[PDB]
């Protein structure tokens, strides 16, 4: 059926079918990068504007009116066929009130597509210097060849001390503040 | 000395962070947590949850797992980190837990410190077939006169307890854990029997009665109490009569000998039912869902007799059923009683009146029968049937001849002898005796309320100066004609003594 | 049974107070030169567990 | 050996409780 | 080609297959598993994923678990090698005797026989039973249902039924065990070793077992049935023989059916049922039938939920067979043995031009006494024996009578009591039934009547006493 | 009607050569009861025959598929099947 | 942290909370209404959404109010400062008598004792009524059951078992009224002030 890297990521949903849909769409021609930016560019738009939001997602307004204002849009984007398709499909089957979901599940896509996996680091602080480029350095040699790292950092000062990393498939909890905590519940429990 | 425990516990407590592939929970609510992630888990396997609970994977859904906690749901909150274990859901098994009170889960609510466990088993493990079954021909002695007289229970037989509350199911139970210290005391490797308690659904403060019962009467030394409450989650009163089951299918797979009896099944049906509920499955009669047959089916399939080339273990159940004014019409007790051999029904009626144990003779059958009993006591048992069933035909009508009141002082007489006290189990010399001397007519001269202390004077002129006839007893194994005139001639002898 | 319950009484006030102390000088135990090298050890265990594919 | 720091520095306090309370007579 | 196990729920196992998928039916045996397990497919579910129903458990199955399709549906040994021989629900054997080598073999599914293959023989099979030979006679060759609740005595209907017709048959037999006891499994395969209808040293056994318990998962317990079915159809048409078979029970085939139907996600029925059991309880009756190739006489016990006849599976199970005998726990409180209600059990081949008039109009009497005892309980309840006519107190008398003679002492069930198990012929039972309804016994005492063969035996026990 | 082919051929504009006004494909089958895509020109009540030579009968007009009850066993339909109306309802 | 309502249905409301979620059976205040209305959560919908069942009535209340979680359940004052006074599900004197200054605060959730804690033995209370004692006697941390209203002495008999409980044994008493009618309820409160179970003027009281 559809030509593709045959699901580079496991997207579920109507949403996922789009998605999904377009990028095999998208890679059978060399236009992938193009219609990731002109998505990108359109959801920074409405995020910008909630007006165009609300219009998009109200009931009351006739299709014709929205994929009008969505071709509107898309020519001051200088967009391509394939994304005027995309929105025009859409918004033919009444689903461009989840248009926020295929874009998002559209960035799922090219995470795997660029080897970029998603890990979260937590600690008790913020850090610098002497942290970050260790980090990454410790971080590089997690994943096969081809593959890169996108890193988020969070600070919380309830977990005391130690760090928080979470990684697209596995998990560690080795925190101080955890590792205190149950060291003090097994203390109870036991003795 | 304190010092010295608090280093074995945190040399002890190793977190071990590595791999762990994880996921997360997605939402919490109503005993049930869906778990993004955890790609390679296996169904029914057991998991970890970020607060120290576990849990069972029950569905395998593609987007999510759906996950049975096996406690409360106020410790889990939303995105927390589910580990899992890589095993399907086992709980620790031996002769460690002799002597401990434990959960569902089979971690230690005594205090008594952990349990030294080396193997753990599966709690869904599938029952043994045709070949692996012998015919069960070992003698389970509950210490009840009544029960080892009219409603035999062998050794791999399922025998349900079933009436209504505060009849004396409990007590019918705990006096067959009890009576097992004569065996398990003895030398015979043979006749030991290891026993095995469930409680679901009970107070706590009776759990703690009937384990300090046990505790003083020296039955705890062999038997092991698992123990969910009425306070407990539902999901550990459904997985503990299995976790249980487990624990005697150790002893039944080694060659051992083991009982188990899980007061109520009624209340693990009901949380199963509230499991099922919460879960949004279809329910079925009387709001059950439609695999409870099943449910009862596979965790009472487990107790059979195994034959010699496996070892020739045995596991026997005795359940217990809760029933509503007296109705087994009802869907639970009908599915227990098609799946057992037999049941011993309690009334309510004969328990008002004082008659304790209440149990219905009419109703209270046994498919095995002669198969589970000992010579001398199926010998004496026939006739004692035989002549109850000719008492309970003749005072149905009347309510005369003297062939009639003849019968009816008969099972008057017979009915008052089976009447026994609570906690205090008889050997089966000792009711061989004592039904002896109620069906030959050595009680026509005796008042029915003078009965029980006749009981208690002929069993202690017997172990006082009649050594030699429990010897000889013991010897032949039944009771032949001319030491059956032997025993007439010292029965007669000693009524006159008492009273001339 | 008295002696018995007197010195169990004493035991687990003793193990409650000493742990409650335990807990108190931990929360009192940190020190930054330590939390750096606890979180130089805990990078050094990701990078080994990375290893570790 | 790799021996987690938090549980050497619990073994520490721990035994400086146990010094302390033999300096103290065993009292709280 | 070739499957991975895409989900475990249960008992059931959607496995995805990557070029083709098998049909409906065919048999899928998983590799990597060590007891042969075997997925029988139930519906393509679309996008290459297709739903199965497993014949064993579900433990240790992992996801993408490779599974292999087999090309065919679940293929069971057949012939007369078979017989002598114990065999799950898959044909294996199970009885540790060796391989059935046979070069037969049969699918265990299979189209019912058309309406121009049917015979309308009625020919009445005299089982010795006197309830069953005068109220609700059984045919040579026909569908006979034993109807029963828990407790009541259906398996030892059944064994008296195998003893009574089974030895003095001559040409063949099949037992299907359906969700029952292992150890009444056991106990019948030792009887008939001990019977001789079995030979472990050598050929001319005459019964072939096959076993499905109640241990097994409901996927296993819901194709047994077809399993002895197929065994009893390879018996009847490619040898043109005469088969027994015998079905114990036919409601646990109905309830596993039902407990796999919430896992395949479909609407539940009234009472929490499968929305399919009429159906899937008519494509497997209309197999057990008599031919015109041969003849199939059929013996099924049926348990009643709760004791309700209102049941929607028994209900369905009603309409699909000749003989019915209901079996009641408030006959069994009486003491009275087998507890055939007298008033619920229907033939067809009751009827005065086939098993005679006297027999017919002896039968009827007997229901019409029964029916008016049943309506004068109800004063008598309340008002005793005093308020009725003179009239009535005859038709209680001998109502009591006719229910204390309607007990009979079995073979099979001296055991339990200890009485000699009677055979009555069909003649010694209308003439005792005749003599009874005439009057002639008035004089004897009602217990004389009970647990006893003929009325010769009434006499002997009336002067006796 | 929203299927991945679908899906495929409308955001290339293919324009499938399949005139599903008077026939139709199989979208699933079960227990009896097919859901159809296509048959544009097919009303209630009416007849169709399947790939297999059995017959069935339209009873639910959806906007998305068609509902049609299978005059026998489901086992001889599949998903993707060549449905065709007959035109007539049923007589006898 | 700080939450907004999102959705108000009956005495349903859907409150998000755009931080750490307070965790089930966790009280909530709601920031803007003059009488003190409190929300228990019941479940984790997602989305950083919980629900809540409302201990008061849902009138005014606006989609985005501030509600300020307590880091706790429901908690009450408890002590001898409760003796005598009349405090709602939430712990607020209803009858209007002033606070009641506890230093005590405790919440209405908690678990039951565990194994060891249990009592082994059993114990009769005696309450020092003759009927009760001779032929139902009560046992101690144990539940009766009390069958029977209107005019059986319903009233007069547990006001009497409150003061023979604690004219002898010394222990306290409380009465919850679950449900109960309002003029039942001030009807009760009257008689109890009437019978000095209940004193308005010293701290003697004992319910
Ligand atoms: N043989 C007996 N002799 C004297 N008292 C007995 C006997 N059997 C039971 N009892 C008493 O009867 C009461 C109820 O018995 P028990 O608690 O065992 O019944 P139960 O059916 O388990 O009740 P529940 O429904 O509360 O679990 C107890 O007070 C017990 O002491
Ligand atoms: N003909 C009979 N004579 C004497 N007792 C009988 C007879 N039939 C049944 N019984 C009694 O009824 C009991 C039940 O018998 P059986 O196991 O055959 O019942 P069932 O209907 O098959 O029960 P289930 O549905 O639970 O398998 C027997 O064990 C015996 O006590
Ligand atoms: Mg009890
Ligand atoms: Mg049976």
């Amino acid at each position: 059926a559809t030509q593709l890297v045959k699901a580079p990521i496991q997207v579920f949903g109507i949403e996922g079918r789009y998605a999904t849909a377009l990028y095999s769409a998208a890679v059978k021609q060399k236009k992938l990068e193009a219609v990731e930016k002109d998505l990108v560019q359109l959801n920074a738009s409405l995020k910008k504007f909630p007006r165009l939001g609300e219009l998009l997602k109200n009931p009351t307004l006739s299709r014709q009116l929205k994929k009008d204002a969505i071709g509107s849009m898309l020519k001051e984007q200088k967009a391509v066929d394939l994304t005027s398709n995309f929105l025009d499909l859409l918004t033919e089957n009444n689903r461009l009130k989840m248009v926020d979901g295929v874009i998002n599940a559209f960035k799922t896509i090219m995470a795997a597509h660029r080897g970029e996996v998603i890990c979260e680091v937590t600690s008790a602080k913020p850090l610098d210097e002497a942290a970050r480029k260790d980090l990454e350095v410790a971080l590089k040699g997690f994943l096969k060849p081809g593959q890169n790292i996108k890193l988020t950092l969070k600070t919380d000062p309830a977990i005391i001390g130690g760090l928080v990393v979470s990684i697209g498939d596995r998990f560690v909890d080795m925190s101080i503040g955890t590792k205190i905590k149950r060291y003090t519940a097994a203390l109870k429990t036991a003795v | 000395e304190i010092s010295a425990v608090l280093e074995e516990k945190i040399l002890g407590a190793a977190p071990k962070e590595n791999l762990e592939e994880t996921g997360r929970v997605l939402s919490i609510g109503d005993g049930i947590a869906r778990v993004y992630g955890l790609k390679n888990i296996q169904a029914e396997e057991m998991v970890e949850f970020s607060s120290g609970l576990k849990g069972m994977a029950l569905n395998l859904e593609p987007d999510n797992v759906g996950i049975v906690v096996f406690g409360n749901d106020k410790h889990i909150k939303e995105g927390d980190i589910v580990k899992r274990t890589g095993a399907i859901v086992d709980v620790p098994v031996g002769e460690e837990l002799l002597g401990r009170v434990v959960d569902a889960l089979g971690n230690p609510i005594d205090g008594k410190g952990p349990i030294g466990s080396k193997t753990r088993q599966r709690v869904g493990v599938k029952a043994p077939g045709i070949i692996p079954r012998v015919s069960v021909r070992e003698p389970m002695q509950t210490g009840m006169k009544a029960v080892d007289s009219l409603v035999p229970i062998g050794r791999g037989q399922r025998e349900l307890i079933i009436g209504d509350r505060q009849t004396g199911k409990t007590a019918i139970a705990i006096d067959a854990i009890i009576n097992q210290k004569r065996f398990n005391d003895a030398q015979d490797e043979k006749k030991k029997l290891y026993c095995v308690y469930v409680a679901i659904g009970q107070k706590r403060s009776t759990v703690a009665q009937i384990v300090k019962r046990l505790t003083d009467t020296d039955a705890m030394r062999y038997t092991i109490v698992v123990s969910a409450t009425a306070s407990d989650a539902a999901p550990l009163q459904y997985l503990a009569p299995y976790s249980g089951c487990a624990m005697g299918e150790f002893f039944r797979d080694n060659g051992k000998h083991a009982l188990i009896i899980y007061d109520d099944l009624s209340k693990q049906a009901v949380a199963y039912r509230q499991m099922s509920l919460l879960l949004r499955r279809p329910p079925g009669r009387e709001a059950y869902p439609g695999d409870v047959f099943y449910l009862h089916s596979r965790l009472l399939e487990r107790a059979a007799k195994m034959s010699e080339s496996n070892g020739g273990g045995s596991l026997t159940a005795l359940p217990v059923i809760e029933t509503q004014a007296g109705d087994v019409s009802a869907y639970i007790p009908t599915n227990v009683i098609s799946i057992t051999d037999g049941q011993i029904f309690l009334e309510t009626e004969l328990f008002y009146k004082g008659i304790r144990p209440a149990i219905n003779v009419g109703l209270s059958v046994s498919r095995v029968g002669s198969a589970a009993q000992t010579r001398a006591m199926k010998q004496v048992a026939g006739s004692m049937k035989l002549e109850l069933a000719q008492y309970r035909e003749v005072a149905a009508f009347a309510q005369l001849d003297a062939s009639t009141q003849q019968l009816l002082s008969r099972g008057v007489r017979l009915t008052e002898l089976l009447k026994q006290g609570q906690y205090v189990p008889m050997a089966i010399e000792d009711q061989v005796a004592i039904i002896y001397c109620g069906v030959r007519g050595h009680l026509d001269k005796v008042e029915p309320s003078k009965i029980t202390k006749f009981e208690k004077e002929f069993s202690q002129h017997i172990k006082t100066s009649h050594r030699d006839i429990l010897d000889t007893i013991a010897k032949e194994g039944q009771i032949s004609p001319d030491t059956d005139a032997k025993l007439k001639k010292v029965v007669t002898d000693f009524l006159s003594t008492f009273q001339a | 049974d008295y002696h018995l319950e007197t010195e169990r009484a004493q035991r687990q006030i003793k193990q409650k107070n000493m742990v409650d102390w335990i807990v108190r000088n931990v929360m009192k135990s940190i020190t930054p030169e330590q939390e750096r090298l606890m979180l130089s050890k805990c990078i050094s265990d990701l990078k080994a567990m990375s290893i570790k594919a | 050996k790799a021996v987690d720091p938090i549980q050497k520095l619990f073994l520490d306090k721990i035994k400086e409780y146990d010094q302390k309370s033999k300096a103290a007579g065993g009292k709280l | 080609s070739n499957g991975q196990i895409t989900a475990v729920i249960g008992a059931v196992v959607d496995v995805q297959f990557e070029d083709q998928l098998p049909p409906i039916l065919n048999a899928l045996e998983v590799q990597g598993r060590s007891p042969r397990l075997i997925l029988e497919v139930a519906q393509h579910l679309g996008e290459n994923t297709v739903r199965t129903i497993a014949m064993d458990g579900t433990e240790g199955l992992v996801r993408g678990q490779n599974v292999l399709d087999t090309g065919a549906p679940i293929k069971i040994p057949v012939g007369p090698e078979t017989l002598g021989r114990i065999m799950n629900v898959i044909g294996e054997p199970i009885d540790e005797r060796g391989p059935i080598v046979t070069d037969k073999f049969a699918a265990i599914h299979a189209d019912a026989p058309e309406f121009v293959e049917m015979s309308v023989q009625q020919e009445i099979l005299v089982t010795g039973i006197k309830v069953v030979d005068l109220l609700a006679p059984y045919a040579k060759g026909g569908k006979i249902g034993l109807f029963g609740g828990a407790g009541v005595g259906k398996t030892v209907l059944i064994m008296e039924l195998i003893n009574n017709v089974a030895k003095a048959h001559g040409g063949y037999s099949v037992f299907a065990g359906v969700g029952e006891r292992t150890r009444e499994g056991n106990d019948l395969y030792h009887e008939m070793i001990e019977s001789g209808v079995i030979s472990l040293k050598d050929k001319t056994s005459k019964v072939a077992l096959v076993y499905g318990q109640m241990n097994e998962p409901p996927g296993a317990r819901a194709r047994v049935a077809l399993t002895g079915l197929t065994v009893a159809e390879y018996f009847r048409d490619q040898e043109g023989q005469d088969v027994l078979l015998f079905i114990d029970n036919i409601f646990r085939f109905t309830q596993a059916g039902s407990e796999v139907s919430a896992l395949l996600g479909r609407i539940p029925s009234a009472v929490g049922y499968q929305p399919t059991l009429a159906t899937d309880m008519g494509t497997m009756q209309e197999r057990i039938t008599t031919t015109k190739k041969g003849s199939i006489t059929s013996v099924q016990a049926i348990y009643v939920p709760a004791d309700d006849l209102t049941d929607p599976a028994p209900a369905t199970t009603f309409a699909h067979l000749d003989a019915t005998t209901v079996l009641s726990r408030a006959i069994a409180e009486l003491g009275i043995y087998p507890a055939v209600d007298p008033l619920d059990s229907t033939s067809r081949i009751l009827d005065p031009n086939i098993i005679g008039e006297e027999h017919y109009n002896i039968a009827r009497g007997v229901q019409k006494i029964l029916q008016d005892y049943k309506s004068l309980q109800d004063i008598i309840a309340i008002l005793g024996m005093d308020e009725l006519s003179e009239e009535d107190k005859l038709i209680v008398s001998r109502a009591r009578k006719i229910q204390r003679f309607l007990s009979q002492p079995f073979q099979v069930a001296e055991v339990f009591t200890g009485h000699a198990g009677k055979l009555v012929p069909i003649k010694d039972t209308i003439k005792g039934f005749k003599m009874i309804l005439n009057g002639e016994l008035d004089h004897l005492p009602e217990v004389a009547f009970y647990m006893v063969g003929p009325i010769e035996e009434v006499v002997a026990k009336a002067e006796k006493i | 009607a929203e299927i991945s082919a679908v899906l495929e051929e409308k955001i290339l504009g293919a324009a499938p050569k399949e005139n599903l006004e008077e026939t139709g494909r199989v979208l699933s089958i079960g227990d009896g009861i097919a859901r159809v895509y296509g048959l544009k020109n097919i009303q209630a009540e009416e007849m169709v025959e399947f790939s297999s030579g059995l017959k069935g009968m339209a009873l639910n007009l959806e906007p998305d598929n068609v509902g049609i009850v299978v005059f026998g066993n489901d086992k001889h339909i599949k998903e993707g099947d060549i449905v065709k109306r007959t035109g007539a309802i049923v007589d006898v």
